[PDB]
């Protein structure tokens, strides 16, 4: 089974059948190979505010 | 004509704080007249579906829903070490409710809406067939789902072909004295239903 | 004195260890294994004058065992007190508490010719408890159904504490079955006080902070912020705790 | 895979503190009143590196590749009441200058003025304006792609009995000229031991 090393598993699970019926890439960390069990994962990483774009042109 | 017809499930209440709901199919129709009966007496089944979701509200209500059908929505357990009960995936005509926080318990699904019970980004569910119900724009969503599986036919009890999810990205909101009860109603119709393996009815 | 009592097919006399019997002795016979005595018949002889026993006819015959114990149904009167069940005997059952009749099925068993009872069908089916419902901000674990004798358990989502019963059982309640305990309540957990910081403030501090709610810090004029601009309430094992240290405001 | 990338996916623009595990991560807050001076939202065009985009369908696909090229579609949908009307200025500012601090500065770049009506969505297409044919997914200042900002063009006007606070959602997809290369492993999945 291709479910114990995480990279190839995540690559293959981008499709439902192998390709047919693409799926949203696994966001959470894999826990075991028997299941799809996961700990609840943040949607993304935080930034300072909703308008936050850091200055890159400065002396 | 006896199975390929619209069946209406129990409606759900869209509140200001409602993570969402989901239903697995065909389990959601295991009691819909002769469609369910044919399911009990046959070993194989194959049908498309026309899913119609209804949510009507005034122009002074604001809200948005995601209606998405997920083929092979293998859910995950809140306890990372363990399995799920059929009851934790589907209550039949009754909907399973997502949560706004992490869930605990034995054999229950990790139903935090952000991960959609599948360890994926909820915002990425648009890859599946989907529609949105924006109260300012529309009041119904229609999806035509053919039979999707890795085999021509399969048992309708042992396998959930697809899961229907309704997830409000924009919470329902209204004003002082507008209607507070805004329900969501789901209507599903099988299409081109076939059955094989006729024998005595199974018992759950 | 009489000699040995007469032989009776499928019956054995109680001799009590002797072989010569004084006049008027009454000897009783008991049926052998897999035989039942026939009601209304003599089971004993008596030593008459002239050293002669009275006549006795066969009084033993056949039958099925006592019907096996069913968890769903119990034998009705008078079958529940009976032990003689010859071939063709039909008994009747009634549902035990927790079960109710399946009307399309017969609650009767027949003793067959091979001395066994006929095939058991579920003429009494489990009595079911009501829908357990739902717990706001919590979950109901139903691991094996909601029928008579079932167990369900309750929990609360992250950031909520359970108040009330943690489990409930489908038990018999008079004429029906009901849940032992009502649904509990999941109340939001409140974090400790967000710590004030030197030379900075909390922006619009609130009275109570619950799960994932955030406290935003701001430094006073002339002071430089070092650290997270805000912190938020985490909740584990029903206890709240801030996500980390507040920022520093250094001059 | 580009078929997948061309599908709209909701963008956690409001990736602020605390709301990283809510649905509100996908909602940009707007409201009625005099709030023109207040910017609505702003982020860098880093489809595979910035926290705003790296976990979307487009971002996840890109993280398997080292180079990307092509235009990006940003679709914004107004999710308020049908009785609420407003106009917004969605601007894309190529790199070389700091992000705008006012509507006047942002208007000088590539922008579209969005009118809210029966059509609830508008598309701000980010053109491919690059000195190189490809950009790094792990973007640096050399491969910077610019920024996107939104400002109240007029504001939001609502009648009596209507909610005063509304929300906007942003979807991201790839145009038909989008392309990636240099397959690589993604840094969003890791383990410490055989599962
Ligand atoms: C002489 C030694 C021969 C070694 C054979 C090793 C592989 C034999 C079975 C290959 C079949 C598995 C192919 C991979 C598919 C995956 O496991 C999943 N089913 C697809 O997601």
């Amino acid at each position: 089974n291709a479910r114990r090393m995480v990279q190839m598993r995540r690559k293959l699970e981008m499709f439902t059948y192998v390709a047919w019926v693409p799926r949203p890439p696994r966001l959470c960390q894999y826990k075991n190979a028997s299941t799809v069990n996961f700990s609840s994962t943040n949607i993304t990483d935080k930034r300072d505010s909703i308008t936050h774009v850091p200055d890159t042109v400065k002396p | 004509v006896a199975t390929c017809r619209f069946y209406t499930l129990e409606s759900v209440t869209w509140e200001k704080d409602s993570p969402g709901w989901w239903w697995k199919f065909p389990d959601a129709l295991k009691d819909m007249g002769l469609f369910g009966q044919n399911m009990y007496y046959h070993y194989l089944g194959r049908a498309g579906y026309t899913i119609h979701v209804q949510c009507n509200a005034s122009k002074f209500h604001q809200g948005c829903l995601l209606v998405v059908c997920v083929p092979e929505a293998e859910m995950g357990c809140s306890d990372v070490g363990g399995t799920v009960n059929e009851h934790a995936i589907s209550e039949g005509e009754i909907a399973k409710k997502f949560s706004a926080t992490a869930t605990n318990g034995a054999h229950t699904v990790q139903s935090i809406v952000t991960n959609a019970g599948m360890g994926v980004g909820v915002g990425n569910l648009t890859i599946y067939p989907h529609q949105w119900v924006n109260l300012r724009t529309n009041n119904s969503a229609t999806i035509v789902m053919p039979y999707i599986n890795s085999v021509p036919m399969d048992n309708m009890f042992r396998h959930h072909n697809f899961t229907l999810m309704i997830i409000p990205f924009v919470s329902l909101d209204y004003s002082s004295d507008a209607s507070t009860y805004v329900p969501i109603t789901v209507t599903v119709a099988p299409m081109c239903a076939e059955y094989n393996g006729l024998r005595l009815a199974t018992s759950l | 004195d009489c000699g040995l009592p007469p032989d009776v097919p499928n019956a054995q006399p109680a001799l009590e260890g002797r072989t010569s019997f004084p006049e008027d002795t009454v000897i009783t016979y008991k049926c052998e294994e897999s035989f039942v005595k026939i009601p209304g018949e003599k089971d004993s002889v008596i030593c008459l004058k002239g050293s002669q026993w009275s006549d006795i006819e066969e009084f033993c015959n056949r039958s099925c065992e006592v019907p096996t114990r069913l968890n769903s149904a119990s034998l009705k009167q008078p079958y529940i007190t009976q032990n003689y069940f010859p071939v063709g005997t039909v008994v009747e059952y009634e549902c035990r508490p927790g079960y109710r009749r399946e009307p399309s099925l017969s609650p009767k068993l027949t003793c067959l010719q091979n001395l066994k009872w006929s095939t058991a069908v579920e003429f009494c089916k489990k009595k079911s408890c009501p829908n357990p419902g739902e717990i706001r901000n919590g979950q109901i674990d139903v691991p094996g159904g909601i029928l008579f004798g079932a167990t369900i358990s309750f929990s609360c989502n992250t950031g909520y504490k359970l108040f009330g019963s943690t489990s409930s059982f489908c038990l018999i309640s008079g004429s029906s079955v009901q849940w032992s305990d009502p649904l509990p309540e999941c109340r939001e957990i409140y974090c400790p006080a967000p710590p004030q910081i030197d030379n900075g403030i909390i922006q619009g501090e609130r009275d109570h902070y619950g799960y994932r709610q955030s406290v935003t810090y701001a430094c006073n004029k002339g002071f430089t912020m070092i650290g997270e601009h805000s912190i938020y309430c985490t909740v584990n094992n029903d206890e709240g705790e801030w996500s980390g240290p507040p920022p520093e405001c250094r001059g | 895979l580009m078929e997948i990338a061309e599908v709209d996916s909701v963008v956690p623009v409001n990736n602020v503190v605390g709301k990283l595990d809510t649905m509100d991560i996908f909602r940009i807050p707007v409201q009625s009143g005099n709030h023109q001076s207040t910017q609505v939202f702003g982020f860098q065009v880093q489809p595979g590196l910035d926290s705003v985009f790296k976990h979307t369908l487009l971002g996840e696909i890109l993280n398997y590749y080292a180079h990307w090229s092509g235009s990006v579609k940003l679709t914004f949908v107004f999710c308020g009441s049908a009785m609420a009307t407003g106009k917004f200025l969605l601007a894309y500012s190529p790199p070389g200058a700091n992000a705008p601090k006012t509507r006047k500065d942002a208007m000088l770049g590539t922008h579209v003025i969005w009118d809210v009506g029966l059509q609830s969505s508008c598309v701000l297409c980010i053109p491919w304006i690059s000195q190189t044919h490809y950009r790094l997914v792990h973007q640096d200042e050399y491969t910077s792609a610019g920024n996107v900002t939104c400002w109240y063009q007029t504001g939001i006007v609502v009648p009596a009995g209507t909610p005063t606070l509304c929300s906007i959602m942003c979807f991201v997809s790839a145009c038909n000229d989008f392309s990636v290369r240099l397959l690589k492993d993604t840094p969003f999945i890791e383990q410490s031991a055989l599962l």
